[PDB]
RNA sequence: GUUGAUUGAAGGGAUGCGAAAGUGUUCUGGAGGAUCUAAGCCGUUCUGACGUGCAACUCGAUGGCAUGACAUGUGCAUAG
RNA sequence: GACAGCCGAAUUGGGCGGCGGAGA
RNA sequence: CGCGGAAGUGUUUUGUGCAAGGGCCGUAAGGGAAGUCGGCAAGAUUGAUGUGUAACUUCGGGAGAAGGAUUGGCUCUAGC
RNA sequence: AAAUGCCUCGUCAUGUAAUUAGUGACGCGCAUGAAUGGAGCAACGAGAUUCCCACUGUCCCUACGGCCUGUCUUGUGAACC
RNA sequence: ACGCUGCUUUUUGAUUCUUCGAUGUCGGCUCUUCCUAUCAUCGCGAAGCAGAGAUUGCGAAGUGUUGGAUUGUUCACCCACCAACAGGGAACGUGAGCUGGGUUUAGACCGUCGUGAGACAGGUUAGUUUUACCCUACUGUGUGGACUGUGCAGCAGAUCUUGAUAGUACGAGAGGAACUCUUGAUUGCGACCUCUGGUGGAGCGGCGUGCCUGCUGGCUGCUGCGGAGCUACGUCGGGAGUAUAAUGGCUGAAGGCCUCUAAGCCUGAAGACCGACUGCGCGGUGUGUGUGGCGGAAGACGACCGCUGUGUGUGCAAGCUGUGCGGAUGGAGGAGGAUUCCGACAUUUUGAGGCUGUGCAUU
């Protein structure tokens, strides 16, 4: 079972480990770890990360 | 005087004193009641720790009730059982001082493994066996027998020396359960036989060890404030001047951990065996029960396992002993279960099965 | 008379007393401070404590003059610390925020802004026909 | 015996306004028991350490003063 | 032919002296 | 000065590996003084260069008032 | 109602959800008052007080980690009572 | 009402028996235990008890009884919540437990009093909190097998709420319940690490200061992520046993009637006892222990759990970091005849290099 896909680096998710995040807007971002919230954070682009 | 603003007392006193365990195997303290019109049974069985993992659930609402299905995520253990095997009948009469226990029948071959728990690793240096039986038939109030382990099957714990137990049997006419057990000498009896899916159990087995440890830790009495001097972590007054002396229901530093407890009402979920796969779930992979790369400081399991709801007590490795349950039960819900998780436990693991691994990267 | 409050599973707690809230309606208000929690019971030392869809009785620190110097109700719809649901996932919001409330339990707005649970929009139904969105 | 900086008084130059009386702007110069920092000197708080001590008054952090109504070696004068 | 509610034999009001029980 | 290096000078070669509790320190979800006689203790601000600076006032001050912005590496241009 | 007011947590206003605190105003002031100096705060203060912003393990409620001690060895080997 | 009789030892007096070759003197914070003259929760009476809400009484001490503003305060007084926010004792419990705001010798200011030195239970501000390594008490630990019996000691869960019952019984109306079933929680107790969060002087990366002549590679400083383990802000888990109290009843005399009582009997509580659960001594039995060494799931030291050569090393699996050196092709521009040199950084070879205490195999 998945529980999504990671919006920052594109890969599948297991079920029952990512945090949802909703915004003022309504909009839910769902990320798997803080290695990828501090990216985000910090306005890093995904596409500078191989 | 008087004590404005009170508060409960910081822990119990129920399991005062606390000693380590005297030994590593307890024996149960009660057993089940005997209803005399059912067929002859066990009661208990001996089983070894292994690991915990995930399940997915469905609540069965589907009725139009507000809420027709809900998922459910719930934590379960896994236990290793291997077969038992029996050597041995036992009869106890009653007394005007209660119990007591008659001579013993053992088999015919007693195996390597029971003979160093007897007598240590250095032990190598008829009618009478019927007439015993006549004895548990006309006396003998009640019956158990003697059984053990094979702990040589599962190589990760590195015995050779068995554990050993009584188990009380139960089912009518004391003659109906001597001629059941005669005919179960030196043969095994597997764990599918003795419990089942959606049952209540009891486990009985010893905590994890901590060694000395202060109040904070044993009791949970508060910290002091940070201007005191001499230490902030302790109670501040042990008594009152009168009587002159510190009593038993104060909290003390000492020892933690590793004690004898009895948990009760732990619900059965699955029963399989390690080398074939699991299913009865509503996805189509084959999945043996044991995630990538192995349930973490365990091996794998190879021999049949029970799967149990919630925590339990110990460490992994060490044996456990599981019991029928004394209480009334009703039903149990009906349990369906779709999913079972077996990524990895070191790390975070985000592939079930390594060929879903392998067909990621490519090459 | 007495509000009825429906069931709730379990969450963390994220609101005490004495957290500044964001008003979340046009009722006039802007900063709300929290001075008491319903139903909390109580524990030496420890301070009343509130989750999403729970009572509060909060004093309005920056609005109105109409509304100040008094004592009002409102209702909790966001907060920042995690909580976990019982299909096995987690979810939090950006900020904190809550609602303004009459003695019945009627809102006094007529519009509120930003997204809402789906736990806060069973228990309130009239809160769930004016939010946005659920979730 | 006393390091490196900060502020910019009087006096002096140039330039603009105005009938006059007068006044604007900006350079130069280097005053004051004027502001920090160093060699160093004290002793606000932690009611910190220590409290048969390293010690019959010390140790750590924090803070105050550092051109003086200063600090310090040595000759002389003042005695119950 | 009482007392009690035709029946057939005892019924009852005040006090005193020991004993026990509430107040505790 | 602080944070690091020379010169000169001083120095040993078969104790253990770390329970509770101490002395001196480091990091913490969400909340933000609800703690306490009392913000005690800790955290926070900090160099330089443009910008922008109120009440009051002994007209000297207040003033570095407050508040906002910029800062690395590399390759060049302009002034004396 | 001041580091000076017994009665006294004086009375009215203002800051708080809530003010024996603070500030403003009132005055028959147990017992204010003029070099016994009175009124008065620009500049200066490791002086005494109350509030605001910022900030945080002060607290809700504690957790995990570092070094030196303690725990264990050999040598030297006291005191109070 | 007017009068009259008691009990307690929480007030303040009255007294001066003990202590002046010294018993640390207020409050708070922390922690334990006891009393009942019961505030709430359980059972049950009365009414000027229709229902709802309260008022008054009896059995009952098992479990609970909170968070703040002002004051050093005890005390007091308000705000918010609550099932409810009862009252007391333990050297006016508790300073080799802390703190030191009150009180508080030696500095100082004001008011009143005194010729003065000085005085005031009048106000204000600044003012050292020493020592356990002894005996006992208490907490663990040790005092030499395996499987069990049975005596003694300890003892745990408590309280609120949603829907239905039902707009029903009751009531002219307005208003407005209960038994039984059912949903979630708050707080206490005992465990556990799958998930989420915290930590992580393990490991990998980035950016610097000094030093090794520069590049490569090192050491030193600040910083991002961060496995295992530990942990809470995370997850799991509660008898329908026996006899009774108050009260209400059955049969029934004394006393031809009457009566729950004098003989007997039925019912009945968050209470009592027992069970279950944890600890210790003593018994029994076809039953008596690996000197040493090495490991751990165990541990301050002793002990406990294991084996009796199966380690170490290496490979694979499973993870953490994040694209290695060298080369090649470029680069804002600058220098100048060679078509040369200087240059932060970019793309590619390359999910690449480095690392691992976990699992499997082999040597």
């Amino acid at each position: 079972m998945i529980q999504g896909v990671s919006m920052f680096s594109g890969r599948n998710i297991p079920k029952g480990s990512g945090i949802y995040e909703v915004m003022s807007d309504g909009r839910a971002v769902l990320t798997a770890s803080n290695k990828e919230r501090r990216l985000i954070a910090r306005k890093i682009n995904p596409r500078d990360i191989r | 005087s008087c004590r404005k603003f009170n508060a409960p007392r910081h822990g119990s006193l129920q399991f005062c004193p606390r000693k380590r365990s005297k030994t590593i195997r307890p024996a149960a303290g009660a057993f089940p009641a005997d209803d005399r019109s059912q067929p002859v049974h066990l009661t208990g069985f001996m089983a070894y720790k292994a690991g915990m993992t995930h399940v997915v659930r469905t609540k069965t609402q589907v009725a139009k009730n507000k809420q027709l299905s809900r998922e459910i995520m719930d934590a379960v253990t896994v236990l290793e059982a291997p077969p038992m095997v029996v050597y041995g009948i036992v009869g106890y009469e009653k007394t005007v001082t209660g119990l007591r226990r008659l001579p013993i029948v053992t088999a015919a071959y007693v195996s390597d493994g029971v003979l160093r728990r007897m007598f240590g690793n250095r032990y190598a240096s008829g009618s009478v066996c019927e007439s015993r039986v006549e004895m548990i038939k006309e006396r003998a109030h009640c019956v158990r027998v003697l059984v053990q382990t094979q702990p040589t099957l599962i190589k990760g714990l590195g015995l050779k020396k068995a554990h050993i137990a009584e188990i009380q049997v139960n089912g009518g006419s004391i003659s109906e359960k001597v001629e059941w057990a005669l005919g179960r000498l030196e043969k095994e009896i597997a764990i599918g036989e003795v419990f089942g899916v959606n049952e209540n159990i009891d486990t009985i087995g010893v905590t994890k060890g901590k060694g000395f440890q202060g109040t904070v830790k044993r009791f949970g009495v508060r910290k002091q404030p940070r201007k005191s001097r001499k230490g902030i972590r302790k109670v501040a007054c042990i008594g009152a001047w009168h009587p002159s002396r510190v009593m038993y229901s104060i909290a003390r530093a000492g020892q933690m951990g590793f004690h004898r407890r009895t948990e009760k009402n732990k619900r059965v979920y699955m029963i399989g065996n390690g080398s074939s796969n699991i299913k009865t779930e509503f996805d189509l992979t084959e999945k043996p029960i044991s995630p990538m790369g192995g349930f973490p400081h365990y091996g794998e399991v190879r021999n049949d396992f029970i799967m149990v709801k919630g925590a339990v007590v110990g460490a992994r490795k060490r044996v456990v002993t599981l019991r029928k349950s004394l209480l009334r039960q009703r039903a149990g819900e009906e349990l369906v279960i779709k999913f079972v998780d077996t990524s990895s436990k070191i790390g975070h693991g985000r592939f079930q099965t390594s060929a879903e691994k392998k067909a990621f990267y490519g090459a | 008379k007495k509000i009825s409050i429906k069931p709730r599973y379990k969450m963390t707690r994220g609101i005490q007393v004495e957290t500044l809230m964001k008003c979340a309606d046009n009722s006039g208000a802007k900063i709300l401070r929290c001075i008491g929690v319903k139903r909390y019971r109580g524990r030496l030392n420890r301070l009343p404590a509130a989750a999403p869809g729970d009572i509060c009785v909060v004093s309005v620190k920056k609005g109105k003059p109409e509304l100040r110097k008094k004592v009002h109700y409102a209702i909790l719809i966001r907060q920042k610390k995690i909580w976990r649901r019982t299909d096995g996932s987690h979810i939090m919001f950006e900020d904190n925020a809550a609602v303004l409330i009459n003695n019945k339990g009627e809102l006094r707005g007529a519009q509120i802004a930003g997204p809402v649970p789906r736990e806060v929009a069973d228990m309130w139904p009239k809160i769930s026909s004016q939010a946005s969105s659920i979730n």
